[PDB]
């Protein structure tokens, strides 16, 4: 039956990750201690809850969590992609190869991105950061402790983008298309997530993808309605372009400016290795450079957006 | 499916993760090499006076750490046995240094010398306990 | 003339040379991690008693080094300020430990605790100078 | 003239190393301070003379010395090889290719080996090691300080064998012949020299090449008289075989046995990282393993010697 199981794993792509994670979950949820005294708990949940409150520390169990949810997010992508997005590519009349491949990719982008957008907005809502407050970013800097939703948001993003980057370097098929911009995006996103979490620049991390996720939701919606020829596509693309101009430019420029000005002015700005607070004049370069890298990528992308916009406007 | 390319990329990513975590840990446990700079004040034949001066991250234990490491790895006792005294400045709060260069009295001063001149250490260390080594 | 094969062989030979020299230097400067093992003796609320025991390479400064590093990186003063005392065994020669496991009295004992219970450190440290941190 | 200089450096092989070392020596010997306050002195002489006595410390200037004398020993080999050993290969009737190549190699071996043999014996003579005294090896172990002749003997051996090993890995010509045994010999010799000097097992190092050098002198003399057909070759080979059996087996077995017994019994045997003395139960394995490696190589070599001996005896 091993050969038949391999055959079904060749006709699908989610059977093996599904088995791995269902085995882990079933073994963990077999009665016992569903608490911090279990290896499967370090692999299934965020650990290091300080005392009995809404504060969470860091550790190696964080890496265990991240890798287990890479394993999980492979299963989410394969299952959704095939089982759902091929029926939505066939039950609606679409006739091409690149058209159907990219229509699957864009609707999966719509799915995960519209899941991660509102969750980021909610996480920023019940916090002192509400509507991108640039002073709560630096008020209480060292932030060794993160809330439950906020920590799980950070580690889910890490698992998702790490899985993207590893299937980017394990070339199964589809050799080369956009992979220069794509690899720059994946490497920069993964480095920013890791370095933002490790070095406690964490409340700084929430507002920046909030923008990336909701803007990507709008962009992928516009491209999906392009594929599925509807005539409402240009309306969605205009909404997308105004939302892109607002979020990815105005909010990130405000955040950069926030770095430059209120990184010094607000909170603690005397380096102290004992206290483990790195917010000083040595890390301001690094933070500004990472934000600048993201902004350069988004600048090239709106050059592309507006090039397409005017060509279609007079075409 | 070029597995090995993945494997090397992931193995170097974990290597950066471990390297930066060691950076954090090491710079925490022995931070006094970063914030505190130890001052040696020459004296008569074989004795010197120790202390440290840094910013507000050079607290009292930064000074104690750097003073004791200077004392213990600037003097070889296998050649000749030494003798030292540590005197604390009892009216200066633990965290007491200004960012600027008008810092003032240190938290700790220590006198250390060899046993050729141990009465000299007796003289410089007034009535504080005198540690042999 | 495959120059690069040479270059990599010589560059790795120099790398072993540097690695072994760092081995020698590091194991010399902080040898007390090899020879001395620090003993923690629990006490009342927040105080403990320190010393070390090893072979004849755990001399008095090995004990002082390991005691002060235990004191300074087992107690975070930024959370709460501590207070310690170090008392020396004045009749035991610096190099005094036997190879075997009947070693006896250490060279140094130190009492260290937090400032919730500083009168307890006053009690345990009889009349020796008491260092604040 | 640069092209003509390259042409003369192609018709010879010692011009460039000769220029390098003659420039270094001339610059150093231009009037000034021929003492420890000169970089060329760290490159021309043994440094770290403790006080004003016959004791010498260690340092990086040792590596500078070793590499400069690798540069020098390239010049000694090329100059002697060509200028002398080709006339002694032609002015005496010899007619072959392998015959003349190996006759040059064996007579150069005779030269350097009969230079390094008597010097090692002299160094052991005016010392408490006289005729392989296995207790002066361990009496005063840590030996941070070495005499002048003894230190220069150790660093000349290091430079010579390092130059051999680097021209072994920079294949100019003569691709492959005996290079397995040769590379094992070169790597083991260089590791033993380096690890013997660095870890203060230095008076242990003198007796072991003394044997290798004088035995190699006898062996190369026998092979040279084989080449230059004389009829006295078998007498020299019998003298060689008895000297090999004495030195490389009896003396090294005595030295190994010395390790095993008097490494503990004699001198200091309590590990002390502060005092920097490594003579303990942790280094006895390493020392015995290196001596055993040398002895295994010499065992294979007398198997070869006796195989040749009996075949020629009944041939
Ligand atoms: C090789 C790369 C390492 C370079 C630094 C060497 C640190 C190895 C241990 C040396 C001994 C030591 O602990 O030095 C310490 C210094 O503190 C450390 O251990 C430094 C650890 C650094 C580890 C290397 C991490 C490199 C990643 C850097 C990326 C961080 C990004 C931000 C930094 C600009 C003090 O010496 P001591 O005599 O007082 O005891
Ligand atoms: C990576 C390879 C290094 C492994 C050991 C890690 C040493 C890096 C610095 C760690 C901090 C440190 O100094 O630890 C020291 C331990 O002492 C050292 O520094 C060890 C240095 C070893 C350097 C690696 C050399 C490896 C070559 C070994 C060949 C030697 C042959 C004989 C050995 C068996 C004590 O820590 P502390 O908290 O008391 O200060
Ligand atoms: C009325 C609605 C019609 C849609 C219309 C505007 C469409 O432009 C055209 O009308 C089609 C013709 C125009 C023409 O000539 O007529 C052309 O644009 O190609 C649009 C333009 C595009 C250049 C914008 C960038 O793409 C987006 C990539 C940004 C970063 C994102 O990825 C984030 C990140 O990575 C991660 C997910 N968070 O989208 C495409 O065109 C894409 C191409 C794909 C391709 O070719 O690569 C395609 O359409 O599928
Ligand atoms: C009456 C005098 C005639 C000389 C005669 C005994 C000669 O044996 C023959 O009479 C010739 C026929 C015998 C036959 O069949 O009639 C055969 O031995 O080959 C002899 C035997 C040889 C097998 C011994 C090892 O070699 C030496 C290498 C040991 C390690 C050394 O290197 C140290 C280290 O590296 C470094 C330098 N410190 O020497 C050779 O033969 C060598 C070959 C070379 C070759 O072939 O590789 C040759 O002669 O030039
Ligand atoms: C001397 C002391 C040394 C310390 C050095 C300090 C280094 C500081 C690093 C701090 C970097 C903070 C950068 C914020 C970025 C967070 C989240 C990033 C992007 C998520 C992007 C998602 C978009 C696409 C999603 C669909
Ligand atoms: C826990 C403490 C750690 C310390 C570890 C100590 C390592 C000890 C290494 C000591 C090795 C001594 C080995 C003697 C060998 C000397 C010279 C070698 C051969 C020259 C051969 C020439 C033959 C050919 C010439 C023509």
């Amino acid at each position: 039956i091993w050969f038949s199981f391999r055959e079904i794993s060749y006709r699908h792509a989610w059977i093996a990750p599904l088995m791995i994670l269902i085995a882990v979950y079933s073994a963990y949820f077999t009665s016992g201690n569903t608490t911090k005294t279990n290896v499967l708990h370090r692999f299934v949940a965020v650990s290091y809850q300080i005392g009995d409150t809404n504060a969470y520390g860091k550790g190696i169990n964080d890496l265990c969590f991240v890798f287990y949810y890479m394993i999980f997010f492979t299963f989410l992508r394969e299952f959704l992609m095939d089982v759902v997005i091929r029926p939505f590519a066939i039950r609606l009349h679409v006739t091409s190869k690149h058209r159907i491949k990219r229509i699957m990719e864009q609707m999966y982008a719509i799915f995960y991105t519209g899941v991660s957008g509102p969750f980021g907005i909610y996480c920023m809502y019940h916090s002192d950061l509400w509507f991108f407050n640039t002073k709560a970013m630096y008020r209480t800097y060292p932030d060794f402790t993160n809330p439950f939703l906020f920590k799980v948001f950070y580690l889910g993003q890490a698992a998702f983008w790490a899985q993207q980057a590893c299937i980017l370097v394990l070339q199964l098929e589809k050799p080369r298309k956009d992979h220069n911009e794509l690899t720059f995006h994946h490497i920069v996103t993964l480095l920013l997530i890791w370095s933002s979490y490790v070095f406690h620049f964490t409340k700084m991390g929430l507002p920046i993808y909030i923008t990336m996720d909701v803007s990507d939701f709008l962009l992928s919606f516009s491209k999906t309605l392009n594929y599925l020829d509807s005539g409402l596509a240009f309306f969605s693309f205009a909404i997308f372009v105004v939302a892109w101009i607002y979020l990815r430019h105005y909010i990130n420029l405000k955040i950069l400016w926030s770095v430059l000005t209120q990184f010094r002015t607000e909170g603690n700005y005397v380096l102290n290795f004992a206290t483990q607070q790195y917010k000083c004049w040595i890390s301001l370069p690094i933070v500004f450079v990472l934000i600048g890298a993201l902004q350069l990528v988004n600048l090239y992308w709106l050059f592309l957006i507006f090039r397409v916009l005017y060509r279609i406007l007079w075409r | 499916p070029k597995i090995f390319n993945l494997f090397r990329v992931c193995f170097i990513s974990l290597l950066l993760i471990a390297a930066v975590e060691y950076f954090k840990y090491g710079t925490r446990i022995n931070y006094e090499w970063f914030h505190c700079t130890p001052i040696k004040e020459p004296q008569s034949g074989s004795v010197i006076k120790l202390w440290a001066r840094g910013g507000p991250s050079c607290d009292k234990r930064g000074e104690y750490k750097t003073i004791v490491k200077r004392i213990t790895r600037d003097y070889e006792p296998n050649d000749e046995h030494l003798s030292f005294c540590i005197i604390e400045n009892d009216n200066v709060p633990p965290v007491h240094y200004p960012i600027h260069e008008d810092k003032g009295e240190p938290g700790y001063v220590a006198y250390v010398g060899y046993d050729t001149d141990s009465e000299l250490v007796q003289e410089l260390c007034a009535d504080s306990t005198i540690y042999h080594m």
